[PDB]
């Protein structure tokens, strides 16, 4: 349950070789904003354990993940670090985990933004 | 006395109605759009409904040799006796309401998913070779709020100057077309802001009225309905 | 014993709803100060439904109604006066945050937002901003006030005029559209922008002591859902 | 069946605001001009037992009547029924109900759940329906979370002696009398969101005296109902 | 650490003639650090439940994402070290209200250094 | 000469509008607190401060300063009479506290009666 504590390590882990990042977050905007769109109605339900309307749904967002993972060698080094496919795949259980996937998910975006200038 | 304005409301453009800070602000870009924040659909905030149509009419209704209207209390008074001031204290006549968004149960059916989508734009600035990133955000053109405003008339008097400054049932349809003229140009100007890059026109369908209290002129409030019906 | 009735009931908020009372968070809502909820006062649902069933039964056959206290005997017997007053017969009670709980599980977190504003002058078309705070606009309150038989003070010699049921019957339809234009009128400020469409919802008499008859309560709350 | 003084525990608390006030004390701050009826020592809220007569006094007086419908135009015009507990210059008697005085107990609490002032100024506004003018005002009113304590006695017969039955339904008749007041306000500025009061645990018990056995649990019943 | 709040001040860039951060750059965080420790009052028992150990672990996703705007919070949140004490909140209730006691010490000071003239 | 001097100064802030533009409306968060600290200082025995209330005149002392930035009369009248200054010298004990409890008294009385101020 601790694991923003591994975002602050696992973003370490990404390749940055020329001294500069890589996976700056400007990539990831397919991916960020649409797994917000699926966890603003996960909280809706009153129900713990899901619909079959709810756990087919989650599958999008996996494919994607996956067409980036073959689209960007970066992303396939960000999803088998943080084990994000391996966490997708018991995620049609339980919300619980969907939940703490998502908190889990948010926390890879902060010390991104940390070691980036971000200036508009 | 009451009289609702029942409608509905459609965007065929993008819309980046209010940014601010962010009430979510996690999964969204530095320039964020309003939603409703138990739900986080992008709703329509009643201030800039009322924010647009008070200065669309600061040229139409006024503005004709170089008076600037330069603050809208200086509107004329017609304007005054629908939106109110403190000029003479007036209630207002024209309550909007705030719109959320209504067709999430049909725009995933009709092949839409993401409910906002953040189109790339560019800035090209010729100063070092380069063409500046910049990543706006629009709302989908298949999304449909919902629409209602009431009008009401306190036939005692609504002032203090004069024992009566009601209006009667002839006051009503210069009302009614300054609805008119004042939706007119919304429809074929952007509803939110940041203007000159396709944005915010919207087509008002079903703009009917319904009587909320009291008893009314049978033949008025249908061919009010046309001055509803032109925009 | 001809005892007090209790009417009791549920508001809902639509949108957002915003009741001043003054981080450097300018124009909260009023905070109930020992557990920092949203509270919605028993004022602001007297002082303003007195500003719209007192330009209802008044206000259309061309009464001008100056003062706070000019107002008619259907009105001045139930909101209460300081002239004739039969008894002050409308007991509003004040009310908080009722589902804490569910605006926290599903999904809200700040219970009260920071929804912004611009001004723009036309001079210069120059950026003011503004932020008013609103509730939350799932924010569901309880909704309780006591109605009673309502038996006369008098200062007129009209010594012991006790109010029958026709007399009673009267007050619901001032209860029903006392309610029915505020569901459809306003409750807080920021005015005719939109915010404070409410809903009233589950409204019910209850003959919480008294002697009130079988027949009399159950035609009492058809004039609660006429609204 | 000799003397009793049944002693009367329990612990009010407001729902509501309260705003029960003092007229000109001299609690000297500002728009504490509408103060509350404070202590002088401690300056904590409290509760004054003749309002606490003084509303169950007048809100039975139109239950007892409003019912028997003759008004009971004045303190001593209202019934035995009420006034043999209340008092009355008629038959020169001394009441049969000590209200006492009562203040703020739990203060300590109120520091645990991080209450800072113990008196919130609730804002109110008066609009004119000429001018719709806002003129303000700075109503002051406590905390609506504290908790009063509750305590009333009442002597048995002496005057030969009222029975039984006397001590049972005229105990009755504060049960019956006091859930009024719970659902009715309490404080200044009524019918308008104050004042309202919440009671609990209230029980009888032989404090003094000779009490019985029968007649004491028809007692604890409706007053730990109602 | 009320001292600190003046000591903060004494870092920040205000060479260019005004003030680089507002209440509006870190307006969220005051959105959710309220909301926080007013629930932490009506706690009775001494531990934090579970239900905001997560809302701390809530607020600290945020500070970051926070400090990766613009350089205005790159001074301010290490001049501060807000961070730095805020991962020990996790276990007991009386410093994580010194924490928030120390940040409502210090958001009634960093704008309101004469934010007016902007001086 | 504390309880004198406070009129120099409730004298020495200005108003040119024709009102005073300090209301004493604008003091109701100060002065409904600084009520419950002074009605708690007296009934302590001991010449020192209580361990709960030293962080009590910290509390207050944060609100004179975050409503001295949220107002522009407050902005300037506090540091004129200097209430900074004589809350920082007042942590040792109540010698100085029941002088500022009266300071203040001495000051809202002066603003009530240079006033108008119809009630």
């Amino acid at each position: 349950d601790d694991y923003v504590k591994q975002a602050e390590q696992v973003i370490r882990g990404l390749p940055k070789k020329n001294g500069d990042f890589e996976l700056t977050t400007t990539q990831l905007r397919v991916l960020l904003s649409l797994t917000a769109q699926l966890f603003d109605e996960a909280q809706l339900s009153s129900d713990q354990n899901l619909s079959p309307a709810l756990r087919d749904k989650v599958q999008y967002l996996r494919v994607r993940f996956v067409y980036q993972a073959g689209r960007e060698k970066a992303v396939r080094v960000f999803v088998e670090r943080a084990g994000l496919l391996d966490e997708l795949a018991q995620i049609g259980d339980s919300r619980d985990r969907l939940l703490k996937f998502c908190h889990y998910m948010e926390a890879l975006v902060a010390y991104k933004k940390f070691l980036d200038p971000k200036e508009t | 006395a009451k009289i609702e304005i029942t409608g509905t409301i459609t965007v065929v453009t993008g819309l980046h109605i209010g940014a601010g800070d962010g009430f979510s602000a996690i999964g969204a870009v530095d320039k964020p759009v309003v939603r409703d924040p138990l739900t986080k659909w992008p709703m329509i905030p009643g201030t800039s409904l009322k924010g647009k149509v008070r200065t669309l009419l600061s040229r139409q209704y006024g503005a004709d040799t170089e008076t600037f209207y330069r603050k809208p209390n200086d509107d004329p008074a017609q304007i005054r006796r629908l939106f109110g001031d403190t000029k003479e204290y007036k209630t207002g006549r024209l309550v909007f309401r705030d719109t959320k968004l209504t067709n999430k149960d049909d725009l995933e059916a009709r092949g839409a998913k993401t409910l906002t989508e953040v189109k790339f734009e560019n800035a090209i600035n010729r100063v070092t070779a380069k063409a500046n990133p910049r990543q706006m955000e629009r709302v989908i053109p298949g999304s449909e709020f919902a629409f209602s405003l009431v009008y009401e008339v306190s036939f005692g008097t609504p002032d203090e100057e004069q024992k009566a400054s009601l209006p009667s049932s002839d006051e009503i349809i210069e009302d009614f077309n300054a609805i008119a003229r004042g939706l007119k140009l919304l429809e074929l100007d952007y509803l939110g802001g940041s203007g000159t890059r396709g944005y915010g026109q919207v087509k008002f369908s079903d703009l009917k009225a319904r009587a909320a209290v009291g008893t009314l002129d049978r033949s008025l409030l249908e061919m009010l309905n046309h001055e509803l019906a032109a925009v």
